[PDB]
């Protein structure tokens, strides 16, 4: 299962 | 006092209208959560934007909308109210780390029709000499009737300076039929001081509540005065009796 | 250790020319379970081995939504790596991620990885201890206090210890029979007629699983590398896996070699010879 | 763009046997950029109905994947796997041994 | 997905509690606790991000669980009147989306230290009199009944606080229509305290 990203994830 | 800013605070229209929510986010954060509250009932998720740039969709209606904004605001658009549409709706600033910083929530009233809309009257109540005699504490009562529908905020002014000690208003309104629904509504205040206070004539007190009503430009066919948002005050000098 | 599960993710720009292309596809071990491409009117997450079909709907949602956010998230990503390195918009570029955890024997966490790539070179990585990162310039710097600052490690471990596991183990039970199967390999040995000096000898091992195998030929218990022809490990296309190593060396004496092929599908390391 | 090479792999999925059906696979790995093609010939340039595994890449972040048909062989046959890509002169053909 | 236990909480001051909350989530990315006056829009409290976490603070400690959280507000002041909530996020949905839970609203009982129970009557400043009547300075056990009559009008009560004097006290409030109302029956239906000071 794959995990999620929250806010302010960018690169 | 977080951060956001939502504004109109207080909005009050008929069925089948729309409006707009506005609310700005924290200053540095880019994000913007809308939130649904109706009443008694829970919080619901209703849309979120990042960026740009729709990020997540709660359970938005059909009908509801909303946008963000180049700079960052953002913008929720309510067509077609219905009655329970009626509710708080909660925007918040997300980030970074990143918990959700909310605003002070824009409360929605919707009516059927505006004509059940009334402004409250008020009257202040000097302190029972009894009281005095027998504590040496006066108090005073301000008195809020007669208004439609449940959107105000009462306030004691002593010489021109707001306060909050001694003070007591009640946690809520007070049907005036209660056998009505669209029964307009009461409310009171208790400011309490010591005698000597209330005894210097020099001691100004006014009881402020303010009414959220209608907006502005509104179509206002009956007999009486329009209803729009306005302050109503009823005030009293100390009695050095 | 023993089983593992990782995500790897694209995203392509193309040479300015049009938004980017997300795709994730999922791993455990050595299988392939859920793909998902970006490039679709309709994109969701696929189905690629059977048993995780059973799988609901919700499920396929929660991953169709955080890989389509990705989507939507990378490009962003894209671009403010494209501008570190002060690269045009045409303008070939690409991100890679692999994250994922690792089983024992046991069946417990053995430690968690979530590296990057741009254009195919090392970026940033999870340090083991799932606190810290590795930046490989003042750019991927530049990208890990974003990271710091929204505390990413910090929840890639909370990922790592809890879901990812947890998932794992799920799939596990419910892929077992092809995922703990572990195949033994078919081996053998063969020649060709016309070749340089004597017997081609050519040591084989086919139609096993998983893909970890070690040959080596020997002179009596022996590690030769110089001498011995090494090929790389391949697919069977069957989910089975293949290789071999070979001796056609110039001096030939027939019958007096071994091959000492050891893989956790045997009962014990094998030895091996062929008879005309 | 720091490209490396594909590198490829003819071979049968079961051991080769003339009398029997099977598939020929041709493993591309060890490559970058992902922009590949790849085609399995009869020397004749052509071999439609060719399937193959989807893309993705190993610990490296080298691209590899793998093309197959379910073809028949004989002395006559000669089956073999073309590759094009970026770092290449011109497209790299290598011939199907019955080994390795 | 995130219930909280005890809806309505109706404690007396210093009278120590745990508010619960239960949370079934995929993965928790946090747990947040807020509280809510009434008008106002959630504060923020706390985060919890993992089993066995705690947080300070004041008077309110916070607790998580593999299952669920815990406030437990050690002797509650009338001031922590409000309602809390309880949000969860989730390592399995992309953004910081919240879940709140329903909410637990908690009513403080103020000590009143010294009761001088009594009904004063009060002239409207105005030329136009109301009188309005008073139910003052009570303590906590007597509340204020209701009227089934049509034209009295009885509040809630509320605590002023003097914190200018330490002094808090409760009231009510009274009024309705002249002749048949003269105070010292306002408050009729509602237990009054024996001692009652019912000036003349």
């Amino acid at each position: 299962h794959p995990v999620g990203e929250a806010d302010y994830f960018e690169y | 006092d977080s951060g956001v800013t939502q504004t109109p605070k207080h909005l009050i229209t008929a069925t089948g209208q729309r409006v707009t929510l506005r609310c700005s986010p924290r200053s540095g954060d880019l994000s913007v959560y809308w939130y649904q509250q109706s009443l008694d009932q829970g919080l619901q998720f209703l849309i979120a934007y990042y960026n740009g740039e729709e990020r997540a969709k709660g359970n938005i209606l059909e009908r509801f909308s909303a946008q963000q904004f180049p700079d960052l605001h953002s913008e929720l658009n309510l067509s077609s109210l219905e009655l329970g549409d009626s509710a708080l709706y909660f925007c918040a600033s997300s980030a970074r780390s990143g918990e959700l910083f909310f605003g002070e929530g824009s409360r929605l009233t919707v009516l059927e029709d505006l004509k059940n809309v009334f402004p409250p009257e008020v009257a202040v109540f000097e302190p029972s000499e009894a009281e005095i005699s027998h504590t040496q504490k006066a108090t005073l009562v301000c008195l809020a009737t007669g208004f439609y529908p449940d959107h105000v905020e009462l306030s004691w002014w002593v010489n021109g300076k707001e306060v909050h000690s001694g003070v007591c208003t009640d946690p809520q309104p007070l049907k005036e039929q209660p056998a009505l629904n669209d029964s307009r509504y009461a409310l009171s205040s208790r400011l309490r001081v010591s005698a000597t206070f209330w005894q210097n004539p020099r001691n100004h007190f006014r009881c402020q509540v303010q009414f959220y009503g209608l907006s502005e430009n509104d179509e206002w066919t009956q007999d009486r005065a329009k209803p729009v948002t306005q302050i109503v005050s009823a005030e009293a000098w100390g009695r050095a009796d | 250790g023993s089983h593992s599960m990782r995500y790897f993710y694209t995203a392509m720009s193309r040479p300015g020319r049009g938004e980017p292309r997300f795709i994730a596809v999922g791993y455990v071990d050595d299988t392939q379970f859920v793909r998902f491409d970006s490039d679709a009117a309709s994109p969701r997450t696929e189905p690629r081995a059977p048993w995780i079909e059973q799988e609901g709907p919700e499920y396929w949602d929660r991953n169709t939504q955080i890989f389509k956010t990705n989507t939507q998230t990378y490009r962003e990503s894209l671009r403010n790596l494209r501008g570190y390195y002060n690269q045009s918009e045409a303008g070939s570029h690409i991100i890679q991620r692999m994250y994922g955890c690792d089983l024992g024997p046991d069946g417990r966490l053995l430690r968690g990885h979530d590296q990057s790539a741009y254009d195919g070179k090392d970026y940033i990585a999870l340090n083991e201890d799932l606190s810290s990162w590795t930046a490989a310039d003042t750019a991927a710097q530049i990208t890990q206090r974003k990271w710091e600052a929204a505390r990413v490690a910090e929840q890639l471990r909370a990922y790592l210890e809890g879901l990812c596991v947890e998932w794992l183990r799920r799939y596990l039970e419910n892929g077992k029979e092809t995922l703990q199967r572990a195949d033994p390999p078919k081996t053998h040995v063969t020649h060709h007629p016309v070749s340089d000096h004597e017997a081609t000898l050519r040591c084989w091992a086919l139609g096993f699983y998983p893909a970890e195998i070690t040959l080596t030929w020997q002179r009596d218990g022996e590690d030769q590398t110089q001498d011995t022809e090494l090929v790389e490990t391949r697919p069977a296309g069957d989910r089975t896996f293949q290789k071999w190593a070979a001796v056609v060396v110039p001096s030939g004496e027939e019958q007096r070699y071994t091959c000492h092929v050891q893989h956790e599908g045997l009962p014990k390391p094998l030895t091996l010879r062929w008879e005309p | 763009m720091i490209q490396r090479t594909p590198k490829i792999q003819v071979y049968s999925r079961h051991p080769a046997e003339n009398g029997k059906s099977n598939f020929l696979n041709c493993y591309v790995s060890g490559f970058h950029p992902s922009d590949i093609e790849v085609d399995l010939l009869k020397n004749g340039e052509r071999i439609e109905k060719v399937e193959h595994s989807d893309l993705s890449f190993s610990k490296d972040w080298s691209f590899y994947l793998l093309y197959y048909t379910e073809f028949t062989p004989t002395e006559k046959d000669e089956y073999a796997c073309r590759v094009n890509h970026v770092t290449l002169s011109q497209p790299k053909i290598v011939k199907w041994d019955r080994d390795m | 997905q995130v219930t909280q236990s005890p809806e309505a909480l109706r404690l007396q001051e210093g009278e120590s509690s745990s508010l619960n909350c239960s949370y079934t989530v995929s993965g928790l990315r946090g747990l947040f606790w807020y509280r809510q006056d009434p008008g106002k829009g959630p504060e923020f409290l706390f985060t919890l991000y993992s089993a066995g976490e705690e947080k300070e603070k004041e008077r309110l400690k916070a607790t998580l669980t593999k299952k669920e959280s815990f406030l437990h507000i050690t002797a509650p002041k009338p001031e922590d009147s409000a309602t809390y909530l309880c949000a969860v996020q989730d390592l399995g949905t992309s953004g910081s989306r919240l879940t709140f839970g329903e909410g637990t609203q908690l009513t403080v009982n103020p000590n009143i230290q010294n009761p001088d129970p009594a009904v004063y009557q009060l002239r409207d400043s105005k030329s136009s009199d109301k009188s309005v009547c008073l139910f003052t300075d009570f303590d906590s056990q007597t509340n204020v009944s209701q009227s089934k009559d049509s034209d009295v009008y009885i509040t809630d009560k509320c605590v002023l606080d003097m914190r200018s004097m330490d002094f808090k006290s409760n009231s009510a409030v009274a009024w309705s229509n002249k002749s048949d109302f003269a105070c010292a029956n306002a408050f009729n239906n509602s237990i009054i305290p024996e001692d009652t000071f019912f000036p003349s």
